[PDB]
RNA sequence: CGACUCUUAGCGGUGGAUCACUCGGCUCGUGCGUCGAUGAAGAACGCAGCUAGCUGCGAGAAUUAAUGUGAAUUGCAGGACACAUUGAUCAUCGACACUUCGAACGCACUUGCGGCCCCGGGUUCCUCCCGGGGCUACGCCUGUCUGAGCGUCGCU
RNA sequence: UGGAGCCGCCGCAGGUGCAGAUCUUGGUGGUAGUAGCAAAUAUUCAAACGAGAACUUUGAAGGCCGAAGUGGAGAAGGGUU
RNA sequence: ACCCACCCGACCCGUCUUGAAACACGGACCAAGGAGUCUAACACGUGCGCGAGUCGGGGGCUCGCACGAAAGCCGCCGUGG
RNA sequence: UAAGGCUAAAUACCGGCACGAGACCGAUAGUCAACAAGUACCGUAAGGGAAAGUUGAAAAGAACUUUGAAGAGAGAGUUCA
RNA sequence: CGCGACCUCAGAUCAGACGUGGCGACCCGCUGAAUUUAAGCAUAUUAGUCAGCGGAGGAGAAGAAACUAACCAGGAUUCCCUCAGUAACGGCGAGUGAACAGGGAAGAGCCCAGCGCCGAAUCCCCGCCCCGCGGCGGGGCGCGGGACAUGUGGCGUACGGAA
């Protein structure tokens, strides 16, 4: 259960909190799953997924083993575009067929100085709870 | 041109000279129905017209 | 005393309010001099009023008043009381000593009307539907 | 003549724009509103029409003052300072 | 070509006007270029501009205001501006010594008759 | 009228500038229930808040 | 409305009488089994455990 | 209309009772508050009473009551002088004292005197500063109990 | 058989019931309990590269600064930026700013007429003229200055 | 047919079952391709454009308003006509 | 249970009315909506608990209420009714 | 012990800011208002005051061929449809 | 025929302050119906209720007995339970209708005028310095102004108080 009392779990609250989200908000929103290797590497569980990290597609039609380098990341859409998840319109013109983030897996991140720093405070706050719970 | 409404004929000829470098004869002011008040600016006869509004970009 | 403002007679309605000469106001005369006193002079705060006189025609008053915002007043402890908000307009309220007359209140037995705060307050505590949770 | 040829000879205003509520209601002869009584001091507001009091109670405008002093409140009504810079 | 607030700060008073002059000056002829088609290359600057010549007129304020009320700051009555302003009622409230005055008769009444901390049931 | 105050003026032009019709790129717009302007006043019917 | 009367309030040892009776019939393992619990392979019925 | 035997009954709802309901949907919220602002109350007078001050003895009035004896509002001024507490102070050390009860038999008297006298005696003033003056108790009965008293402080039992 | 009419069923129309959804309501509760001459609420008119409405803001006008955040915004354009840099975008909001009416304040509501001090062109204080700036509501208190009275005295 | 939730039993609860209220809101018929598109004398020929002309435009003819005008200008009102 | 045939039977419902197929009113048709509720007080009946008693309110003690604004307990258990 | 004065607390709260919940309503319901609603619209004015939710998982919103002046079709295609 | 005190009054774009409007669920002061009930109606009732005006605060109002009682007596105000649909009112019809006690929630008490003593021992504003300055305060120093004896401040207010 949640016991917090000022917490909410009230469906049109939620929804209406989620879908009338505000973009730096979103970014957490759409976070993504690390791959098992990394997983390993970094401490961390999932990251908030961005312009140009490799990623797959784990489940839909386009489900496949292939690591295709993100596109872009449309907030207001809730989803991303990626490399060659893409679908030939009416009249030929290629169009990146949207992809939500939770249904990817970045094997490859973009590091930059700041995620840098955001995976080095996720991972200490993973071992600080491993050495509580020990 | 396009004046703002606030502005006297007065101050449209400081401006326009002032902008410009120029020289007016006389301003005759009008308000568009739409909120816009326009300017016919006449420029005394040492100067063209056509001249500044080449340097000024329109034509 | 208070004639009816009505045109004419004309208090159109059942014959116990057909009354308009012989009926008299609430509040003094006393506290209707405060009341003007206060009126006038929004910024000073009425403290308390007495008498200097009656004529057959007018009565005569004297009201205190007091700058709530002068250094004097407001320093001097005793007084800071009347330099709070809620002092603010106490004649208008029914708050001086004279407009209090009006209100009914008094301990014991010669009141009752007025055993809450006041008048309107009793009448609100005593027709009220308490309706409880489980009766 | 009562009706139809007499709505010919409706040339002519009573009101026009008052110019502290808006409303077309400022009658010109008395120089006042009726709608917020304009000249009048007060604004004009009576307890019959309640749908009428809502209409333009304080809500329903920009209240762009107002907005901001409940923020200003919210933390606590500081005054001239900043955040800790970088 | 980016104005940031940054380095603005510290420039010269004269060095920030001519500054805004010729962002004002370029506003002009974007809004020249905007009525003559121009260019949607043109018609971008025309918004960067604007904000740029905002940053520098803001700086301004931000610096002749610092710089008033550093001469006030100690002066008894100053600028409305630069008073405190709270809340109507808030400027009001009573002084913050004014309202901690205790009357010598209240005074002594502490001193002879303090609440004493004390249990009971020993 | 012909004879304007300029108070009315003002008035008639924004009246004057609401009448457009919609811009066809805001149909396009992602979270887009807007159709037509709905809100275009015909002179001929419908007599302005005067 | 709201004051329709919500709340219902029961006398004191009634309700008791209703807790020793469902306490009696938590014993009972037709009871028990009847309310549906698969009670089939439980040791003793009035179950009860060591106090770690 | 009325049909064949019952109570000829006046209710009042001839005036608009319904504008004035009052619902009791509070007062689980309002018995908890009275409750959290009663705990934090303790929790700030802290080795003091959670009770109050210490109140007289007294009978109730008329013939019905008279039998009865509940706690008064606060001792009388005879009480404390014959006790020998001087009454500006005795507010000071959680004795509830009222100036208007008059006193009239000595066996209400004697009986309240005995009371603020056993009051003197298991009471724990602790000293101003730590560093200890007169009348201020030993840091045995103070380390022993900081202790607050639950309930009426010496309840009276008829 | 023929047309037409009636009945039933199939399929198609018309119409928008039903069912299923719900960023809305309705009710009960909790905490706090803050507007204004330092110009409120409300109204007006403005402001977007393409924007009419809703919203958001005020000539610094879909916002400036600051702080937090850390790559977008995205209908299309265009752009910026080096996202190893005060740094996109959101959020917060303490600095700055805040057109005109409005208690509404120079007097009037035409958006008309003014007065008085200072500044720039205009002069070379020559007043004009133009532009800018600052004052110019009523009531009231504490003081201040100037006064009034065959009001009550004193000295001359 | 449809495309995402739903029911049996034991209890509890109710804004719980419609043909009517000249009932309310929405929809649809017959009436019906019916009444009707009749105030103020008037139209015709050719051409042009044009997918398309009884109605547009141009030309030609025949007519009317007949300067108390069906002409030429304003006031109020409209508000971009 | 769809259609058709034939023999016999068979007036249109609602309603007020002594009396309606009525030359009594309402009703073209279909969908959805739509009217004996809740509170209080009394009385009788019935069910349960306890019984010369009974009672629970109001208040209090036990929790941040996930379920709790419940549940439990009270020399208040009885001030009091 | 009147004809002078101050005073926290338990109390109230269909307005405000910010939250939490429901044996409530589920688009003719629930607020007038799920939507560019106190909007459009009406009224000289006080005031009155609506209607209106739903393609799909994704716009993949029908390229191209053909008939037509065009609206409209016929094939083709997208979609699990 | 002047100059000077004061008294009562004016005028200042005089120095510095405040008040004005809003909101209105709750609150305080006034004002105040009529539908309605009575099977008619006029008193009564609806109701000190709607509408009307005024003024507030985070609450307001009330409040430290010119009180209750009649007891072996209680002891400010507010709130709840009860008293109680009772005492009482009333075309004694319709109808209306409190209080004390008792149990709880809470709990907190105080100050003037006066009477007196104390060289007005008091207050406000100026101006110079040190600190402090986004709730204008402290300390010092000024023959620097004014208020004030037609009474400011300390002691003191019925529970007694002073010497
Ligand atoms: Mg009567
Ligand atoms: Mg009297
Ligand atoms: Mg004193
Ligand atoms: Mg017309
Ligand atoms: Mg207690
Ligand atoms: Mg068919
Ligand atoms: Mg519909
Ligand atoms: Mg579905
Ligand atoms: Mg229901
Ligand atoms: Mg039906
Ligand atoms: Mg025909
Ligand atoms: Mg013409
Ligand atoms: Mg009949
Ligand atoms: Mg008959
Ligand atoms: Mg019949
Ligand atoms: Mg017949
Ligand atoms: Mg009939
Ligand atoms: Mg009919
Ligand atoms: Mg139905
Ligand atoms: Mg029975
Ligand atoms: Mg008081
Ligand atoms: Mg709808
Ligand atoms: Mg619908
Ligand atoms: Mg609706
Ligand atoms: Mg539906
Ligand atoms: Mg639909
Ligand atoms: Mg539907
Ligand atoms: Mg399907
Ligand atoms: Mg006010
Ligand atoms: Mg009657
Ligand atoms: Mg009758
Ligand atoms: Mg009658
Ligand atoms: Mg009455
Ligand atoms: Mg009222
Ligand atoms: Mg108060
Ligand atoms: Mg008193
Ligand atoms: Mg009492
Ligand atoms: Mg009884
Ligand atoms: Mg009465
Ligand atoms: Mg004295
Ligand atoms: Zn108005």
């Amino acid at each position: 259960m949640k016991f917090n009392p000022f917490v909410t779990s009230d469906r049109s609250k939620n929804r209406k909190r989620h879908f009338n989200a505000p973009s730096h908000i979103r970014r957490k929103i759409m976070s993504s799953p690390l791959s098992k290797e990394l997983r390993q590497k970094y401490n961390v569980r999932s990251m908030p997924i961005r312009k140009d990290d490799e990623v797959q597609v784990v489940r839909g039609h386009y489900k496949g083993q292939q690591i295709g380098k993100v596109v872009q990341v449309y907030r207001k859409k809730y989803v991303i575009y990626i490399e060659r998840v893409q679908r030939e319109k009416a009249n030929g013109t290629t169009v990146h067929v949207g992809i939500h983030p939770s249904k990817v897996v970045i094997t490859r991140l973009k590091l930059d100085k700041d995620r840098k720093k955001i995976l080095e405070r996720k991972a200490k706050s993973r071992q600080v709870g491993k050495e509580k719970g020990k | 041109f396009i004046v703002d409404v606030k502005a006297n004929k007065h101050q449209i000829k400081q401006a326009v000279k002032k902008l410009y470098d120029i020289d007016v004869a006389k301003v005759n002011t009008l308000i568009r129905p739409d909120g816009e008040k326009k300017a016919y600016v006449r420029l005394a006869p040492d100067y063209d017209a056509l001249d500044v509004a080449n340097k000024i970009g329109i034509i | 005393g208070r004639k009816r403002p009505v045109p004419k007679g004309a208090t159109y309605g059942k014959p116990v309010h057909h009354g308009v000469n012989q009926l008299k106001f609430a509040r003094s005369l006393q506290s209707v001099a405060e009341e003007r006193a206060g009126r006038h002079c929004g910024a000073l705060r009425v403290l308390n009023s007495y008498w200097v006189g009656e004529d057959s025609t007018y009565k005569f008053f004297e009201v205190i008043l007091i700058d709530p915002f002068h250094k004097a007043i407001r320093r001097n402890p005793d007084t800071q009381w009347i330099t709070k908000p809620v002092h603010k307009h106490r004649e208008m309220r029914g708050l001086t000593s004279a407009g209090r007359k009006s209100r009914g209140l008094g301990k014991g037995h010669k009141f009752h009307h007025t055993i809450g705060g006041s008048r309107r307050a009793a009448w609100r505590r005593r027709n009220t539907l308490q309706l409880h949770r489980y009766r | 003549t009562k009706g139809t040829s007499s709505f010919g000879k409706r040339r002519n205003k009573t009101h026009t724009l008052c110019r502290r509520c808006g409303s077309k209601a400022y009658h010109l002869q008395k120089s006042t509103c009726g709608k917020c009584g304009y000249p009048a001091k007060r604004k004009r507001k009576y307890n019959w029409s309640a749908k009428a009091k809502r209409r333009n109670t304080t809500g329903t405008g920009r209240m762009r003052h107002l907005k901001i002093v409940y923020r200003r409140f919210r933390h606590g009504f500081r005054e001239g300072t900043t955040p800790k810079p970088k | 070509a980016k104005i940031k607030a940054r380095d603005l700060r510290g420039k010269k008073k004269e060095e920030l006007l001519k500054q805004l002059d010729d962002l004002k000056v370029e506003l002009s002829q974007l809004r020249v270029a905007k009525v003559t088609g121009g260019a949607a290359s043109k018609l971008s600057k025309i918004r960067v501009v604007r904000k740029s010549i905002a940053r520098v007129l803001t700086v301004i304020n931000q610096t002749q205001k610092e710089n008033l009320r550093k001469f006030y700051k100690g002066k008894k009555y100053k600028p409305l501006d630069l008073r405190p302003k709270k809340t109507r009622a808030m400027r009001r409230r009573l002084n913050k010594h004014e309202e901690s005055l205790k009357t010598k008769k209240q005074q002594r009444k502490e001193r002879l008759y303090p609440l004493r901390k004390y249990a009971v049931k020993a | 009228s012909s004879h304007k105050t300029f108070r009315i003026k003002r008035f008639l032009a924004k009246k004057q500038k609401q009448n457009r019709p919609i811009p066809q790129w805001i149909r396009m717009k992602t979270g887009n229930k807007i159709r037509y302007n709905s809100k275009r006043r015909h002179w001929r019917r419908t007599k302005l808040g005067l | 409305k709201t004051w329709r009367r919500w709340h219902r309030r029961v006398n004191t040892t009634q309700k008791r009488y209703a807790i020793c009776s469902a306490l009696a019939a938590s014993a009972l393992p037709a009871l028990v089994m009847s309310k549906g619990h698969r009670i089939e392979e439980v040791p003793e019925l009035p179950l009860v455990v060591e106090d770690k | 209309a009325p049909s064949r035997n019952g109570m000829i009954l006046k209710p009042h709802f001839h005036k608009d009772w319904q504008r004035r309901v009052a619902t009791w949907f509070n007062q689980p919220a309002r018995k908890i508050r009275r409750r959290k602002a009663r705990q934090a109350r303790a929790r700030r007078i802290a080795p003091r009473p959670a009770s109050g001050p210490l109140r007289p003895i007294v009978r109730c009035p008329t013939v019905r009551y008279h039998t009865k004896v509940r706690a008064g509002r606060g001792f009388s001024l005879e009480e404390l002088r014959v006790a020998g507490i001087h009454k500006k102070v005795a507010r000071t050390i959680g004795i509830s004292v009222d100036p208007r009860r008059r006193n009239k038999s000595t066996e209400s008297l004697q009986a309240n005197v005995q009371r603020l006298k056993e009051y003197r005696s298991k009471l724990v003033l602790f000293p101003r500063k730590p560093s200890a003056p007169k009348k201020g108790d030993s840091s045995a009965e103070e380390l022993k109990l900081a202790t607050q008293l639950t309930g009426p402080v010496m309840p009276i039992r008829n």
